[PDB]
């Protein structure tokens, strides 16, 4: 099962609902779709990429790459984790 | 190996995962699963390569090293209306804005 | 407290460094005090001298973020058994995104520069809240 996260310009995606559940913010959000006025698709790709890296990487002493974050999408994306908790 | 993408058409993008020897058609069938429409009515592009429904993804160039969990390859999705098909149109993402002076 | 005990019964080690980071190996003294070591580059390592019951926490040395050893916080050298010598496995943590985002954020900008970020005021007291060995010791008793 999926969940569709909406960002701020209309972009939709379509991630897992254990992904999504991870963020106690959606899952309050979700109790579906769900549409965040303030994110930006440029962000709330990136966000969607953590989830998949998180899953992944979560518990492995295969050693874990680096989370990449662009210089220009860093203090959105802090503003978003902030009020996500994820 | 897993292979994760992102499934990309207009302003819709599929997150997922799968085997690298997962063929084009099963990808076509996770979409079916998710956006309720059939393979047949569904094309998959590498970039602005259509896939062959029997290659698997490592042959269409999904692999470990190019579809990672933190950097996804996007694989581009096309409908077909009633017996025809829609170009290949994926919407960018937004733009950052410039980078402050404090950075 | 968590201090190393003064065991003086020989441990050999290796610090292998399985992260990107350059890696400061933190012992803790016997009065629990952190003392520094020669850092460590990336994929780098170092065979290590240590003792059993002694204190080892890892740190990228220019952030003092918080990395793991053998996928936990501590590491404790043991009795090194068949003579090999005992594997410290440095990795990056699964960072929160959020925690991510202030490192990327702590280093573009200059720390007396933090408050020209429009962020909302709880992220100045985040990204001034810098990642720190006696904080983290505090935390870890
Ligand atoms: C309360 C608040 O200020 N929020 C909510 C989440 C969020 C995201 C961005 N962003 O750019 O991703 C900017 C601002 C905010």
């Amino acid at each position: 099962m999926y969940v569709k996260l909406i960002s701020s310009d209309g972009h939709e995606f379509i991630v897992k609902r254990e992904h999504a559940l991870t963020s106690g913010t959606i899952k309050a959000m979700l109790s579906n779709e769900v549409n965040f006025r303030e994110i930006p698709s440029h962000v709330l790709s990136k966000v969607c990429m953590y989830f998949t890296y998180k899953v992944r990487y979560t518990n492995s002493s295969t050693e874990i790459p680096e989370f990449p974050i662009a210089p220009e999408i860093a203090l959105e994306l802090l503003m978003a984790a902030n009020f996500l908790d994820c | 190996m897993d292979v994760f993408l992102m499934i990309r058409r207009h302003k819709t993008t599929i997150f997922t995962d799968a085997k690298e020897s997962s063929t084009v058609f099963e990808l076509k069938r996770i979409v079916e699963g998710i956006l309720k429409r059939p393979p047949d009515e569904q094309r998959l592009y590498k970039d602005d390569q259509l896939l062959d429904d029997g290659k698997t993804l490592g042959e269409c160039g999904f692999t470990s090293q190019t579809a990672r969990p933190q950097a996804p390859a996007t694989v581009g999705l096309a409908f077909r209306a009633d017996d025809t098909f829609e170009a290949l149109c994926i919407e960018p993402f937004s733009s950052p804005p410039e980078l402050p002076d404090v950075m | 407290v968590l201090r190393s005990v003064n065991s003086r019964e020989p441990s050999q080690v290796i610090f292998c460094n399985r992260s990107p980071r350059v890696v400061l190996p933190v012992w803790l003294n016997f009065d629990g005090e952190p003392q520094p070591y020669p850092t460590l580059p990336p994929g780098t390592g170092r065979r290590i001298h240590s003792y059993r019951g002694h204190l080892w926490l890892f740190r990228d040395a220019g952030t003092h973020d918080g990395l793991l050893v053998n996928q936990t916080e501590l590491f404790v050298p043991s009795l090194n058994v068949d003579g090999q010598p005992i594997f410290a496995n440095i990795t990056l943590p699964v960072y929160t995104l959020k925690e991510r985002c202030l490192q990327v954020v702590r280093s573009l900008v200059k720390p007396e520069n933090y408050r020209r970020l429009d962020i909302v005021r709880s992220l100045y007291e985040d990204l001034e809240d810098h990642p720190n060995v006696q904080k983290d010791l505090e935390r870890l008793t």
